[PDB]
């Protein structure tokens, strides 16, 4: 009768520790085969109906929003991850997961949480001072030059791709795109648009910023495209002849004040138009559609125009003609518009298409794809995505390690013969937290149809030997050195993952209960 | 492909690299269980006369025929 | 949130049941391919009903709630603005493509070997396509044979009486709105409408514009020779608003003292026409009976009641500009057209707006005619294919012979050049051999013939008999031998239905997991 509980859902001990160990594997199973290149899709669906697919780890797990609290906590240290690196949350995920796996038994057999944290602890630190060790500088290798290792990094990660045989001219124009920027470099900044048909070749590498420009209505043979030093307005006001927003709806009883009242709702359209021109803006940017008879005004005098442009597109032209976004018409000054040395309209493809080149805050450009179909554009948007991080990372951090699950594998090595020599029961945990390491490269040759048991047993035997770099190859079915196929990553992102790994396990090991407040 | 399973191989990409080789090469290759991996049978002293196999296919083959034609079964009494 | 009651479903069984899905629609698609396949019957939401056998539209219609399903009907908007007729040869061969592979996930491969497998076979197939391949207008651009190849493809459609007269009217369509040389033909340039009463052969070619929209009165002239056309808003009248007047006349002093007002409106405006030179005056709204009683003495014919998307086009086919009020108008704004008439339908009284160039235009209407919607609805689509096949030949008029010819043939060199692929996706190869002849056995299915049997007979003769593939009678003319038949489809159309089968397969095989929250 009367209970201390009174519904209150509370359970601790064992129990606990054992049931968050199983959930935080859910949230690894869910993006375990998303690892790598090649890596298998998850397709999910919201409320709308709109299926979302991607191998994205980082998208997925914001859209799963799972309500055990123990998943929380992987999905929220994710979140950090992106802050501190930008990627490595499937990683991080995966990888702190392979430690409750391996740490499972011994908690049922009573070890003490307590006592598995200071291995996590001491296995982690160790691990980190061999990263550092073992991670190499690559700035000057043989007095080659950047942009030819840059080259081969991108080439292998899009190698066997839909790009595979024109690799090469997708390669220099990636490293060129990075190159076009300035030093706080960044891959929100660089735009990439497809069109349709066409060979891999047509392919085209603007160095400004573009847009599909859906823009279809009249006034063709004016406004003339070229401009020196043109104003470039960036406006979201719709000029259209009977607006949706715009409109003048006077009602009188007089037949002359009819023909004021239609020269009025004609007025409001002429008044925007002319202050557009009152200000000097030579091209026009709206985001909303533009009318047929507003086409003609700036036809006739030598102003471009055309709406219809994206919201993202106006944004990243923000940015790169230095001027700013205005709904409105009135107060539109110079401290809004722009400025490009070239603005011209190209007809890549059939279809035309606005390009901007040259202006002052030119942080930005735009990758063209040309390709036979839709599919192939949108797998070659993210696949180049991810050698342009590549490309980046390198330029960022010198400092580097084998890929693949090179570098896990040396430290599985490393931290199992530390093991070895540490009476106690810190031996069976860093033994543990070694072979938990495994996971990564089990999951590249999984995931790549590979026979993971073959490669990963021969793997740790060239590791045995001295092949300190030596991983998975996602192409052939063998060991190759990830080191000399200039397949790399940074020594401060693998640090930062085992970090958080251990620190996310670590966080689930010292929990013990689940306290819930009913309300 | 039971061989090469029971062998401690992959039975597709075992009998696949076979294929392969028999394309290419001639009967010499195979599988030779003792050492666990494909190599020269005529070499490593594995061979069977051609009456095993002949017989082989000609039994089974009638057998599965007689399979083939029976449409049904009638019980008596 | 929203983890509770939340649907899923994963691992190998997830794709199991994904190519079930892909299945059910190709199984469904598979009875309607080829000139003789089975129909399909739509209940419309609103109790309408139709009959069609068009991949496309049962695609479009298809309501299907699974996620694998909706990505196949989304390569509908891709490939019908390639191929428009055989649709159903990319959901056939994807869904034929998947049904294999469920032979080849029980051995033990990964989907994604899978994948590389057809890919690396449908590189192989379309490099067969342009061995095989032959040319119909190569180096010279010719009228002839062009027409021929549209005239076999209505014939598929019900409008096969009258297939004869389209195709030249569908050749100079395509050629006015852009020349062979450019290679860009633009649908949006092409429009197509029609109306009940007579026959299909009554189909006509309008160098311009159409609108079923009257004159503003039976007595203007039914002629606009010169090319002066005037598109204004309102009428050359006492202004109006958009829906109502509402004059307030309390007695006779303001009747004749507005009436004094408004008849100077009807004298200046009407009188205004032939000041900026325009013979022809488009209005949005009608004319009121003082209005068409001046314009009939000045001889200015005028339109009434236009809508608000047919003002637009009339400006473009035209030439001219939406005038939004009179005091903008000027010899610029002026439309141009070289005469305008007005044409009735029997006893019907449509008169729709005619507006003819009299000479080679870039834009091109087409008027079809019949004794029924629903028959001139898919009389509509039965020229989109046509168009797609002009455009395709003028892209390229390379071509390979039809009727299961090409899938045959290239299903023998997948299968040869599998040998050399010493690797998993040596399954998956031979796979899309079998996969390739689902096309070629699915027509002879529809016609009512053996498959097997009439497959394979035409692989030998494939093979022994002669090099040149060989296609399959399922019209029960004569002989196989299809290029005597003159059933011969597009190279372009070849080469995308084994890229979006491909491409749509290679989509279904790298997804393995399905998430979505249920109602809570």
């Amino acid at each position: 009768v009367i209970l201390l509980k009174e519904g209150t859902d509370s359970s601790q001990g064992i129990p606990q520790l054992v049931s968050n160990i199983s959930a935080c594997q859910v949230i690894a199973e869910a993006v375990r085969t998303t690892l790598g290149p090649r890596g298998m899709d998850k397709l999910i669906v919201d409320g709308r109906g709109k299926a979302t697919i991607s191998n994205d780890g980082a998208t997925i797990l914001k859209l799963l929003d799972v309500v055990h609290p123990a998943a929380k906590t992987l999905v929220d240290i994710a979140k950090s991850q992106d802050a501190e690196v930008g990627d490595g949350t499937t990683s991080v995920t995966l990888l702190a997961a392979e430690f409750l796996k391996q740490v499972k038994p011994y908690v049922e057999e009573g070890l003490h949480p307590q006592i598995i944290i200071r291995a996590f602890r001491t296995a982690t630190q160790l691990a980190v001072n061999k990263i550092k060790e073992i991670a190499v500088t690559v700035k000057k290798a043989d007095k080659v030059e950047q942009r030819k290792l840059l080259e081969k990094c991108a080439m292998t990660a899009l190698s066997s791709k839909l790009i595979s045989q024109q690799k090469a001219f997708f390669a220099k124009m990636v490293v060129d795109a990075v190159m076009m920027l300035d030093d706080l470099l960044q891959l929100k900044m660089i735009g990439i648009k497809k069109v349709q048909g066409g060979a891999l070749e047509d392919s085209q590498l603007v160095a400004g910023v573009a847009f599909k420009k859906t823009f279809s209505y009249a006034g063709f043979e004016m406004q003339p495209k070229k401009y020196h030093n043109p104003k470039i307005a960036l406006l979201n006001v719709e000029l259209e002849l009977k607006a949706e927003k715009d409109n003048a709806e006077i009602r009188v009883h007089t037949v002359e004040d009819y023909q004021a009242i239609v020269d009025a709702e004609w007025n409001i359209l002429y008044d925007k138009l002319e202050k557009i021109h009152h200000s000097g803006a030579k091209v026009v940017s709206s985001k909303l559609p533009i009318g047929d008879v507003a086409t003609q005004y700036f036809a006739d005098r030598d102003m471009f125009c055309a709406g219809r442009v994206p919201e993202e597109d106006l944004k990243r032209t923000m940015m790169a003609c230095g001027g700013s976004i205005q709904t409105s018409v009135n107060a539109l000054s110079a401290d809004v518009l722009g400025r490009c040395q070239v603005f011209e309209e190209t007809q890549i493809g059939g279809e035309r298409y606005n390009f901007f080149t040259g202006c002052p805050k030119a942080k930005t450009c735009t990758f063209i794809l040309r390709g036979g179909a839709e599919q192939f554009m949108e797998e070659t948007e993210r696949s180049l995505h991810d050698a342009i991080m590549i490309v980046r990372r390198a330029i960022k951090n010198d400092s580097v390690v084998a890929g693949g699950g090179a570098i896990e594998m040396e430290l599985s090595k490393y931290l199992r013969d530390y093991s070895r020599t540490i009476p106690g029961k810190q031996q069976l945990l860093i033994g543990a937290y070694a072979k938990a390491l495994e996971i990564i490269p089990r999951q590249l040759c999984d995931n790549a149809g590979f026979d993971a048991t073959n490669i990963l047993n021969k793997l740790r035997a060239r590791h045995a030997q001295g092949g300190t770099w030596y991983g998975v190859d996602i192409n052939n079915e063998d060991i190759a050195d990830n080191f000399e196929a200039f397949v790399w990553e940074p020594a401060m992102v693998r640090i930062n993952a085992l970090t958080a790994a251990s620190e996310a396990a670590c966080l689930i090991v010292s929990v013990d209960e689940t306290i819930k407040n009913p309300r | 492909s039971t061989l090469a399973e029971n062998a401690g191989l992959n039975p597709i990409s075992t009998v696949t690299e076979l294929r392969n080789r028999h394309a290419q090469g001639e009967k010499t290759a195979g599988i030779n269980v003792r050492k666990g991996g494909i190599s020269n049978i005529l070499e490593e002293l594995v061979v069977q006369p051609l009456l095993v196999s002949v017989s082989a296919l000609t039994l089974a083959t009638e057998t599965v025929r007689s399979i083939l034609k029976i449409d049904d079964v009638v019980n008596t009494r | 949130k929203d983890q509770d009651r939340k649907s899923r479903l994963m691992g190998l069984e997830a794709l199991k049941s994904h190519i079930m899905a892909a299945k059910a629609v190709a199984n469904t698609m598979r009875t309607s391919l080829g000139p003789n396949g089975l129909d399909k019957m739509m209940v419309d939401k609103d109790g309408d009903v139709t009959v069609t056998n068009d991949g496309a539209t049962i695609l479009s219609m298809m309501d299907v709630d699974h996620q694998i399903a909706k990505l196949m009907v989304e390569l509908s908007k891709s490939q019908d603005d390639e191929i428009g007729d055989g649709t159903t040869g990319v959901v056939v061969l994807a869904g034929a493509l998947l049904e294999e592979a469920e032979q080849l996930l029980d051995r033990g491969i990964h989907p994604i070997r899978i994948a590389d497998g057809y890919e690396q076979a449908a590189r192989v197939a379309i490099e067969h396509l342009d061995k095989i391949s032959d040319s119909v207008l190569v180096d010279i651009k010719d009228t002839e044979p062009l027409i021929q190849t549209a005239k076999t493809t209505l014939g598929s459609k019900v409008v096969n009486s009258c297939h004869r007269q389209m195709a030249e009217i569908a050749v100079n369509a395509v050629l006015t709105v852009a020349d062979m040389e450019r290679r860009d033909v633009d649908f949006e340039l092409i429009k197509v409408e029609g109306k009940v009463g007579g026959r299909l052969e009554d189909t006509k070619l309008i160098k311009g514009v159409i609108v079923d929209k009257d004159f503003s009165h039976p007595q203007m002239p039914k002629k606009v020779e010169d090319a002066k056309i005037a598109i204004l808003t309102c009428p050359f009248e006492p202004p109006k608003p958009k829906t109502k007047h509402k004059l307030d006349v309390t007695s006779v002093e303001d009747y004749k003292a507005l009436q004094k007002y408004e008849k100077e409106k009807f004298e200046e405006m009407i009188q205004q026409i032939k000041e900026t030179g325009a013979n022809l005056a488009i209005c949005q709204w009608g004319f009121d009976d003082e209005a068409n009683h001046l314009l009939l003495q000045n001889n200015l014919p005028a339109v009434r009641w236009v809508g608000g998307p047919e003002i637009e086009l009339i400006a473009i086919a035209t030439g001219g500009r939406i005038v939004p009020r009179f005091s903008e108008l000027t010899a610029e704004k002026l439309g141009f057209a070289g005469l305008v008439q007005e044409i009735s339908f029997g006893t019907t009284k449509d008169k729709m707006l005619v507006i003819e160039q009299c000479k080679n235009s870039r834009a091109v209407t087409i008027f079809i005619r019949g004794g029924n919607k629903m028959i001139i609805e898919e009389a509509k689509r039965s020229l989109h294919d046509a168009l797609c096949v002009i455009r395709n030949l003028i892209r390229d008029n390379r071509v390979v012979y039809g009727g299961g010819a090409a899938e045959i043939s290239c299903a023998l060199a997948v299968s040869q050049e599998a040998d050399k692929c010493p690797t998993l996706e040596q399954y998956a190869m031979r796979a899309f051999a079998d996969a390739l002849e689902v096309i070629p056995m699915a027509l002879s299915e529809n016609s009512g013939m053996n498959p097997i049997q009439t497959m394979t007979e035409v692989r030998a003769r494939q093979v022994k008999e002669m090099n040149p593939a060989l296609g399959i009678d399922c019209l029960h003319k004569g002989t196989n031998d299809m290029k005597q038949q003159h059933v011969i489809e597009t190279l372009i159309g070849k080469k995308q239905q084994i890229s979006l089968a491909t491409q749509m397969v290679r989509m279904i095989l790298k997804i393995d997991d399905i998430r979505k929250p249920g109602e809570s």
